[PDB]
RNA sequence: UGUCCUACGCCGGCAGGCGCGGGUAACCCGUUGAACCCCAUUCGUGAUGGGGAUCGGGGAUUGCAAUUAUUCCCC
């Protein structure tokens, strides 16, 4: 039964600990989710309802990946092409509110762990939960 | 009892390090099949599919990549698996299953033991 | 997907005449002063699945769809989003419609020429602005 | 139609 | 053995004309898994015709400036314009590829001789290398007119084209290009 | 002239996607929207539908081109 | 007359740091920025303008060179010519035009009327 | 590249503000966490959701001063 993050689909691993996150029930959700734009380079409102819970679990992935990262490196990661109109594009970075309620909204479900290093790691217990839904998915990846 | 090459191509630079094994092929903690370009994938099964499992039974291979892009990081990755398997035959095992697998590879394939000299230029 | 007997071909909405085969937020965003941007968040405020087409929605829902259209501000809409926030007469955070575009904008011109500055000048001669 | 105040400068904007 | 993104055979290729067997590299030794290489191929005159006729349909299918980089892109359209080919078809799509190139590639066509001014041209022959590059170009040409405003994907069209010009009706582009050249040619003499 | 499609089916329509369509060898957005003037989102709901339903086998499925195959 | 949904004499009345609210972003941030020495003064001199005039007659122009000049409530009736490089514009100082600077009110260049080309 | 480059946290729809540290530099920015590209969703051949000019409103910085839009953000 010894299995690891790495080892599995990330793109399934994030849509399962999305759906165990919206299964789970609590969690801190911002009332203008339904308002919001995401970066100020994007252009409109995501099409997926539920896209508060796919950002939470895709951080707390990068957050085990490469722990001790702050509100401005989660910005700098999903940053992306600002269209500048007939300008020549650019790199933008992401909405730091965003990122930075997601981190306060993971961290009051005890998985983030503020560091004295500076920026934010995670817990123990988010460990194993993501060991797993790792498993979960290696499960259902290997028998199907 | 393990070997250390290192594989360029452009600016990407990939290093393997193989020893005693069960026959398990990893690089940067991921399986060989979990690389993003999988349009790209047979490139970087070509070692394996080529020269079989049999082979690969008792070799732990790990490969830690730095640099380029993503199509040159895949071609540091098999090239640096393919001299480790090499430099493995070559220290503890005899030699003619060196100049077999070396003449297997050379016929399918040149860019897979020597590099491309060319880089980016001023 | 089957085929919807209660099909309107198009609809008539705020002197618009609007293509009812489109999808829903660009069939709203056809008329004027709602881009795709508003017509999305209307919709996710009026509790619609953003899936279907136009054409094959039931009254009710068109008519809350309007009525969230008309006033935004008291159905949770933030006053940041909107088109005119400070009105120059009343000050009032307003979303204005296809018939009120063009009467403010008939408004605002008009009081610019009155006021006789250089861009009422500029907009009366008819040159560049900005 | 000349305004009260305005200049030549001016009156030939208007 | 050695199959095209591990499902296609090449032992079962066979090539009808013998001028251009020489050429078209894909029978044995040129088998390869992808058509991606990224060789030194084109360092010394005529070592592109060492090179995977799937390889040199790739290159030829970034021509156009938006997509002048892009190669996995190019790649996953000539798999899926395979699978198009053998849906329809049920031969080998390597098959219907070669002789594709057979029958798209002129055989003579005209040049200019004399001075300029002179605006009569006369009838040379066509190098088989020659051949084998105008019919690739000509195929992925008429990949391109056939699929710029119109809901066919560009495999599609693509696999319509080399079934086309491997059939030797008068639908594919490339054949009433080579059609249009030799009886220019012929007129020229 | 211009093109118009339906984004709606029709009986007739309808009748030709669970009869006509699964006899075609190979499907394809692009060619059931061409053949019979749909729309081509309607197009991927129909072969969607009909993959669900399980009249039609699928070959590949892909960001940009889907292939479906006719049931034997 | 209203502006923001108020009206002229509650503009008048109220208190400077009210204003902080009520105008646009350039003027607030000019505002809180401070005044110069030389728009105070030409506040007190068109405040001693309006002072000094009949009840029946207008005020009499002040002129000045001020082009960013912030049209205050206070200076609502005032007479004032301003200079555009060359040349000095009289006007009415009107309170539906308080959110705008003098110096757009007399302007620096005249519209182009093209003629027949020359030679190139 | 840098004594203006910024790490971290908080307030923020977003431009940005607030409290704090490092770096006169293979140390801190920075494993420079880049974009193309890849994989999924929606669109479906029409001036279209392509293309973004030109305009109408608000907000915030830079600067003694942005009215003749400095710049950036949002409908």
């Amino acid at each position: 039964p010894g299995v690891t993050v790495k080892d599995v689909n990330q793109q399934e691993f994030v849509r399962a600990l999305a759906a165990f996150l919206k299964k789970s029930g609590k969690l801190k959700v911002p009332e203008w989710v339904d308002t919001v734009k995401l970066a100020k380079h994007k252009e409109l409102a995501p099409y997926d309802e539920n896209w508060f819970y796919t950002r939470a679990a895709s951080t707390a992935r990068h957050l085990y990946l490469r722990g001790g990262a702050g509100v401005g490196s989660m910005t700098k990661i999903y940053g992306g092409r600002q269209r500048n109109g007939v300008m020549p594009s650019h790199f933008s970075r992401g909405s730091k509110s965003v990122a930075r309620r997601v981190l306060q909204a993971l961290e009051g479900l005890k998985m983030v762990e503020k560091d004295q290093d500076g920026g934010r790691k995670l817990t123990p217990q988010g460990q194993r939960d993501l060991d797993r839904i790792a498993g979960q998915v290696a499960a259902a990846n290997k028998k199907h | 009892q393990s070997v250390q090459v290192f594989g360029r191509k452009k600016t990407a630079t990939a290093v393997a390090h193989c020893k005693r094994g069960n026959g398990l092929i990893k690089v940067n903690g991921r399986p060989l099949e979990m690389i993003e370009p999988r349009t790209l994938q047979y490139k970087l099964l070509e070692p394996v599919l080529l020269l079989g499992k049999e082979r690969f039974a008792g070799v732990d291979i790990r490969v830690r990549v730095k640099g380029g892009g993503h199509v040159a990081q895949i071609y540091a990755i098999r090239q640096s698996i393919s001299k480790a398997l090499v430099a493995y035959y070559q220290k503890y095992v005899d030699e003619a299953s060196k100049k077999e697998i070396k003449d297997i590879l050379i016929q399918y394939d040149r860019t897979l033991l020597v590099a491309d000299p060319r880089r980016c230029e001023s | 997907l089957v085929i919807p007997e209660k099909f309107q071909h198009i609809l008539r909405v705020l002197n618009t005449n609007i293509d009812g085969r489109r999808k829903i937020a660009f069939a709203i965003t056809a008329i004027k002063g709602v881009g795709r941007r508003y017509a999305h968040v209307v919709l996710r405020k009026a509790d619609i699945d953003l899936t279907k087409r136009a054409g094959e929605l039931t009254e009710d829902e068109v008519e809350r769809v309007i009525t969230i259209m008309q006033n935004p501000r008291q159905y949770k809409i933030p006053d940041w989003f909107l088109n005119r926030q400070k009105d120059v007469k009343d000050g009032k955070y307003s979303q204005v419609l296809a018939n009120g575009l063009d009467n403010k904008l008939r408004e605002d011109l008009e009081r610019l020429k009155k006021i006789r500055a250089h861009r009422g000048l500029r907009h009366f001669w008819g040159l560049r602005v900005r | 139609k000349v305004p009260k105040g305005t200049s030549s400068y001016q009156a030939e904007w208007i | 053995d050695i199959k095209l993104f591990g499902k296609w055979s090449t032992d079962d290729v066979q090539i009808n004309d013998i001028s251009l067997q020489d050429y078209i590299a894909v029978k044995e030794k040129y088998a390869k898994y992808l058509p991606h290489s990224a060789g030194r191929y084109a360092a010394k005159r005529f070592r592109k015709a060492q090179c995977p006729i799937v390889e040199r349909l790739t290159n030829s299918m970034m021509m156009h400036g938006r997509n002048n980089g892009k190669k996995l892109m190019t790649v996953r359209i000539v798999k899926h314009a395979f699978e198009i080919i053998h849906l329809l078809t049920g031969e080998n799509p390597l098959q219907v590829l070669v002789n594709a190139i057979i029958n798209s590639g002129p055989r003579e066509d005209s040049t200019r001789i004399g001075r300029a001014g002179t605006v009569r041209r006369q009838a040379v022959d066509v190098s088989p290398l020659r051949r084998v590059n105008q019919a690739i170009w000509l195929l992925c040409t008429g990949a391109r007119e056939a699929a710029f405003r119109n809901i066919k994907t560009i495999a599609e069209c693509l696999a319509d084209e080399l079934i086309n010009a491997a059939k030797g009706s008068s639908n594919s582009y490339a054949i009433k290009k080579k059609d249009e050249l030799e009886r220019v040619a012929k007129s020229n003499r | 002239d211009k093109l118009n499609n339906l984004v709606l089916f029709d009986k007739a329509t309808y009748d030709k996607l669970c009869k006509e369509v699964p006899n075609y060898k190979l499907i394809t957005p692009a060619v059931v929207s061409e053949r019979l003037k749909i729309r081509g989102s309607l197009a991927r709901a129909a072969l969607q539908e009909l993959l669900s339903k399980g009249l039609i086998k699928l070959v590949s499925k892909h960001r940009a081109q889907v292939i479906y195959t006719r049931n034997t | 007359f209203t502006y923001r949904g108020v009206d002229l004499d509650q503009l008048l009345d109220m208190s400077y740091e009210q204003l902080m609210q009520l105008y646009s972003a350039r003027q607030r941030r000019r505002l809180n920025r401070g005044l110069r020495r030389k728009q105070h003064s030409l506040l007190k001199r068109l405040r001693k303008a309006k002072k000094e005039a009949p009840p029946m007659e207008k005020p009499e122009v002040v002129k000045t060179h001020l082009r960013d000049m912030i049209i205050l409530p206070e200076m609502v009736g005032s007479m004032v010519g301003v200079y555009n490089g060359k040349t000095f514009n009289q006007v009415e100082i009107k309170p539906e035009m308080i959110g705008h600077y003098l110096g757009e009110f007399s302007i620096t260049y005249k519209p182009v009327k093209h003629g027949r080309p020359g030679i190139g």
